[PDB]
RNA sequence: AGUGAUCUAGAAAGAGAUCCACCUACUCAUGU
């Protein structure tokens, strides 16, 4: 499996394996929702007699402490709703509660008797029935699930009944010419009524 | 490249004994036949008592002209302990009434009634002599190892039989197979005569995995089979060493439950100290393991032996004809080799044979028997045409090699000079006859006294006649190069041959000096036989000894008065590149290539081992290519 | 510049009064491709990290501090820097890396040049004695010092490069014959090799902009579905189509660097900008940027934002159909 | 025993051949 060139299989002058420190492994597996995981970090002053600042940078007015930190990403950085308490979601919760405090076809296409009263909708491809989790028992590329029903594990399908049916025909055609122009003729697709009827024939 | 890297860094900064042997018990039946038949066939088994007996009863049975008998012997271990043992056993001075022959050492006598020779020696008596006329029987001996010598002397001898109906003429097999031998020499008769008895087991499927699987065979036996040493067979020395290191680290770890085991290697290379370790004994509370190649199939005994594996693969020579080139194959082997590695359990007791292929692939995939479809034939075609053989493409030959290698050799003689276009000897090629060489090594040689240097060029193809000389072990290969580079020459390692032989000539050593500046003595010693032997043929065929007072531009141009085809020019965009075939090949990773003159070498071997290697490289100046054989040379034919 | 003046530039104060001017000319020739200059939307990040991250991958020489002394002093006498001018300042403390960090200089280059090219011919010398060919399997830490640099005796091409000589004023002499030359005029990297390694760079660069998190928490990386970052890494102008629409082809990969640093360009950190929103969709931009607001009709054409929300609201329906007796 | 010296910043209409450095590279003789 060298596709890796010259230079990526060097190593460094210290000790492939190397560089497996996004990840370089699987990545077919699509990355999870990570996220909101949170920190909040931490003479005297004329104004208030606090320490650490001075009068030009006070906070209270002249009379005569957490933040948002621990920055690395950019995402992480401008994040209108960094800290939440669900102020705003409560308020809107509260606005919902005071707006929530305030013929005869019909019965003439029941004569058949129904008496219930852009894709289909109602497609369900079987990855959404595959729910659960399996190693990939569904391909997007072929688009084809597989079974134990038309299903292998390098693999095919399974021929059942008139794919049964060619494969005992190619067996016929591939024994009538290991056995028996004519030089072409020894096989099913060349001269195809041929095998046909001579496997109809054989049958009696 | 050199260049490059300089200008950069400019840039930068008794008698009883001998009775019971199988074949007194059939030496009635044995006089019948040779008695009625010019040509006969006899196969045994191998201690039956055929090499020393056989040839004893011929002596009595035939006896008194001015004649002798050969017996002949792909083997010149085999011809000279055999003759010291007959000579022994008639009671008769070796040397005299029985006697040798082999290249560069002979030990007969004008006395000499038997006469136990190399094949290439009866073979090269027959160019001096295309009658045999001074035999009256011969007999070729295990006829079953179908060497080229003995092959080219069953064709030679079926046409002299029809020349001397007083030549009889005696076919020795160990291969019990004579239906083959028998057809071939006009339907002759046959005559089929102490190995216990081998069980023979098979694998129920191909193997594709025998290294592995023989490592295995060889736990198994050591622990589950009562006592009695194990053969494996395997095809050379990195492979024999690898499975020697992890059988006995296999062992040791069995010996927490299991006997002691002590393997050993064997293989050509081998120094003789270790060649003698195969026969120690098999501890004390234990067992024994040699892991041998092919040498252990027939060209030995190890006196213990009751289990052989079989993975059934050796390293052999193949000679593809229209490509024109040798090479050393790990290959499958004969049913008669098969056969041999499976009757070496049984020379002790009953045995076992443990064969890492299936039953059907011994009876039905298995080639019957493996040397004339796996050779180079310029020495081969030589020899017919000094043996009068004008039509080559008709001699009848047991199994007719391709009309394309036999026209390939003809060229190759014809650019050597030894034919004229018109495929007929010259003098050149009689006298290059006269002498036991390849004709490259032959021609060289004659031409040597006209490039002032014929004693320097004795030397050199003396030492080009035996094997490597140097021993490089694979704990010390920095002490044994060290050693090495105290002869080397540095664009030319035939220089490097003279100068090693030299100093072993020196008037300061003996064995010792050999072991202490790495030297196979052996080798060495062979070399200066092979020395005095040739220029005894020199003197006899007047080719004048001559030196100068220090020249190796002489030397170089004589090796290339012989082996101008094998050389092979640097490329000056890619590697190195052969003259002949326009291969495309290394340097040997023996030798270093001084990339400054070096722009042409020329090669003594062609060395194939899953790349293209050219072995003993000596620099060449192109001119002298040019004027040295301008009919090589020509483009035009290129 | 700084692999040929290596060293010179630290003594040089026009120099480098041209080097920061002149990066800010490049970050403005950026930044007025997309109608806004602001310091808070264009990060460091966006930069110099690299190309394959998605970045332009600009190399510093200009965060900087300019040495600055006293102007009627430093005319007459070799003043001590006694004060810094700010290079290039950004609200964000990134230290950017600079390039001259990561060259070694060439005093530090030719010592050391000296120490390797004596030590090949000591072992050049010893392999010729010890008769064996130098392999360059030994060669390695040596590898890359000195200059010129020991990889080049071992490239494939030494032997055609053996007779190639007078090549310096070739490549020098490009500048009378070329319409585009190389700036690396004087080096070439088959007879000289790479003078300087600056792989080590861009790692340095990646661990100065707060490694691979912070750089991508500033692009659109998030909001693309990748089940690990790991998996992160134009045919039409060849085409003939027209003169004037070869410039919708060089707008087209404007578009992507824009969208890839999207999130910070279109960033909430303005210091002045209105909050226009885009047509028929709920982005806000902070400015008429256009490159920015084509990509985001781009993205959210046929009202697909639309086509979102509508979505999640029919399928919450669905849950809320599945979930009745429940609730 | 050291503090202190911090520009920019965006709206309308119009324009516009692009032409260039971020991955290293080579060792079997089966026999005689
Ligand atoms: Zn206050």
């Amino acid at each position: 499996n060298i596709h890796i060139p010259r230079y990526i299989r060097n190593q460094p002058w210290y000790y492939l394996v190397h560089h497996r420190q996004l990840d370089i492994d699987n990545n077919s597996e699509p990355k999870i929702g990570m996220g909101i995981k949170d920190e909040f970090k931490l003479s005297f002053c004329r104004n208030c007699g606090e320490a650490g600042h001075k009068e030009k940078d006070c906070m209270e007015k002249p009379r005569k402490v957490l933040v948002r930190a621990t920055d690395d990403d950019w995402d992480s950085r401008k994040d209108r709703w960094y800290g939440y308490s669900g102020k705003e979601y409560n308020e809107l919760i509260s606005k919902w509660e005071r707006d929530k405090r305030n013929i005869e076809l019909m019965k003439l296409e029941l004569y058949k008797d129904s008496v219930g009263s852009t894709r289909l909708r109602e497609d369900k491809a079987a990855y959404l029935n595959d729910i659960n989790s399996t190693e990939s028992n569904y391909d997007p590329k072929s688009r084809l699930y597989k079974t134990e029903t038309l299903g292998a594990v390098m693999f095919r399908r399974h021929l059942t009944g008139e794919g049964l049916k060619l494969n005992e025909l190619n067996q016929f055609a591939r024994s009538h010419a290991k056995e028996m122009k004519e030089k072409v003729q020894h096989v099913l697709v060349a001269n195809p009524t041929k095998y046909e009827y001579l496997k109809k024939k054989r049958e009696q | 490249p050199e260049r490059w890297e300089i200008r950069q860094l400019i840039a930068s900064g008794i008698s009883a004994q001998r009775q019971t042997l199988p074949v007194y018990a059939m030496r009635s039946e044995l006089i019948q036949a040779v008695r009625d038949n010019q040509f006969l066939v006899i196969v045994g088994e191998t201690g039956s008592g055929k090499t020393t007996q056989i040839t004893q009863y011929l002596d009595e049975e035939g006896f008194s002209n001015y004649g002798m008998i050969g017996c002949t012997q792909p083997r010149r271990v085999a011809a000279v302990s055999v003759a010291k043992r007959v000579a022994e056993e008639v009671g008769c001075k070796v040397g005299h009434d029985v006697g040798y022959t082999i290249r560069f050492e002979d030990v007969t006598g004008p006395d000499t009634r038997i006469k136990y020779m190399t094949d290439g020696m009866l073979q090269r008596e027959a160019l001096l002599d295309p009658e045999m006329s001074k035999y009256s029987v011969i007999m070729l001996d295990e006829a079953h190892e179908r060497t080229v010598a003995t092959d080219v002397l069953f064709a030679l001898l079926k046409k002299a039989a029809i020349k001397r109906p007083e030549l009889k003429v005696i076919v020795t097999s160990a291969t019990l197979n004579s239906a083959k031998f028998s057809e071939y020499f006009l339907n002759c008769p046959i005559i089929n005569i102490k190995t216990f008895p081998v069980e023979v087991l098979y694998s129920q499927t191909p193997q594709m995995d025998y290294i592995e699987a023989a490592l295995d065979c060889v736990i198994d036996i050591h622990i589950n089979e009562g006592p009695g040493d194990i053969l494996v067979f395997l095809t050379g020395q990195e492979e024999i060493d690898s499975c020697c290191e992890i059988l006995y680290d296999r062992v040791k770890t069995l010996g927490d439950s299991i006997g002691e085991l002590l393997i050993l290697p064997v293989y050509s290379a081998l120094p003789s100290e270790i060649q003698s370790k195969i026969f120690e004994p098999t501890p004390k509370g234990s067992r024994k393991v040699v892991f041998a190649t092919n040498i252990a199939e027939t060209s030995i005994t190890i006196d213990g032996i009751y289990y052989v594996v079989d993975p059934g693969f050796a390293k052999i020579n193949i000679y593809n004809a229209r490509a024109g080139i040798e090479q050393l194959i790990v290959s499958p082997i004969s049913q008669a080799q098969a056969n041999q590695r499976k009757g070496r359990a049984g020379r002790t007791g009953p045995g076992k044979c443990y064969r890492l292929y299936t039953e059907s692939a011994f009876y039905n995939e298995m080639l019957e028997n493996t040397e004339i479809q796996r050779q180079n034939l310029s020495h081969t075609i030589l020899m017919l045409k000094a043996m009068g053989i004008n039509d080559l493409l008709k001699f009848d030959f047991m199994d007719p090699p391709p009309k394309n290698l036999m026209l390939n050799a003809l060229t190759e003689l014809y650019h050597l000079q030894s034919l004229d276009d018109e495929g007929k000897l010259t003098n050149l090629g009689k006298e290059m006859s006269l002498f036991p060489m390849d004709p490259t090594l032959s021609r060289s040689l004659l031409s040597s006294v006209d490039n002032q240097c014929s004693d320097e060029i004795v030397t050199i193809i003396s030492m080009l006649s035996v094997q490597n000389v140097f021993y490089r072990p694979k704990d010390r290969q920095l002490e044994a190069d060290s050693k090495k580079a105290k002869f080397h020459h540095p664009y030319g390692d035939h220089l490097t041959l003279l100068n090693v032989y030299t100093r072993w000539q020196q008037a300061n050593y003996s064995e010792q000096y050999c072991k202490t500046n790495f030297l196979h003595f052996r080798h060495l010693k062979r070399a200066r036989d092979v020395k005095s032997q040739i220029s005894m043929i020199f003197k006899k065929i007047g080719l004048k000894l001559i030196s100068c007072h220090s020249d190796p531009d002489l030397i170089r141009k004589t090796f290339v008065s012989g082996f101008f085809m094998n050389a092979a020019k640097r490329d000056s965009q890619v590697g190195y590149k052969t003259i002949n075939g326009g291969t495309e090949v290394g340097i040997h990773p023996s030798s270093s290539l001084y990339g400054k003159e070096y722009e042409y070498v020329m090669y003594h071997s062609i060395v194939l081992t899953s790349r293209e290697y050219m072995s003993q490289v000596t620099s060449i100046e192109p001119q002298w290519l040019l004027e040295v054989a301008p009919h090589f040379y020509k483009a035009g034919d290129a | 510049l700084f692999t040929y003046f290596r060293e010179a530039i630290v003594a040089t104060e026009p120099l480098l009064d041209i080097l920061v001017k002149g990066e800010t000319r490049i970050q403005n020739r950026v930044k007025l491709g997309l109608n806004s200059k602001m310091p808070t939307r264009f990060p460091p990040a966006v930069f110099y990290t690299p190309k394959e991250l998605g970045g332009l991958g600009m190399i510093s020489a200009s965060h900087i501090l300019i040495p600055a002394s006293d102007l009627s002093w430093s005319k007459q006498t070799d003043t001590g820097i006694t004060h810094f001018r700010a290079g290039m300042t950004h609200e964000d403390e990134k230290l950017i890396p600079t390039i001259f960090r990561y060259i070694t200089t060439w005093e530090n280059e030719f010592l050391d040049s000296q120490r390797v090219w004596a030590e090949y011919a000591t072992k050049r010398q010893e392999a010729i004695q010890q008769n064996r060919r130098l392999a360059f399997e030994e060669l390695e830490g040596s590898w890359d010092r000195g200059i010129p640099r020991i990889s080049t005796l071992f490239q494939r091409d030494r032997h055609t490069l053996a007779y190639d000589r007078g090549h310096r004023i070739r490549r020098e002499f490009k500048q009378y014959s070329l319409e585009r030359n190389s700036p690396f005029w004087w080096t070439n990297s088959h007879h000289d090799g790479k003078l300087w390694n600056l792989n080590a760079y861009r790692t340095d660069v990646i661990q100065a902009l707060g490694g691979i998190e912070t750089i991508l928490e500033h692009t659109l990386f998030k909001g693309t579905g990748f089940n690990s970052w790991e998996g992160l890494f134009d045919s039409m102008q060849f085409k003939k189509l027209t003169h004037a629409q070869r410039t919708g082809l060089s707008q087209i990969p404007n578009r992507r660097f824009t969208l890839w640093w999207s999130p910070t360009i279109n960033r909430a950190n303005v210091y002045v900008g209105f909050l226009v929103q885009l047509d028929l969709t709920g982005i806000f931009l902070h400015g008429k940027i256009p490159t920015l607001k084509i990509s985001l009709i781009q993205i959210f054409r046929a009202h697909l934002w639309q086509k979102i929300h509508e979505s999640i609201v029919f399928d919450i329906c669905q849950i809320l159909d599945g979930e009745l007796d429940v609730l």
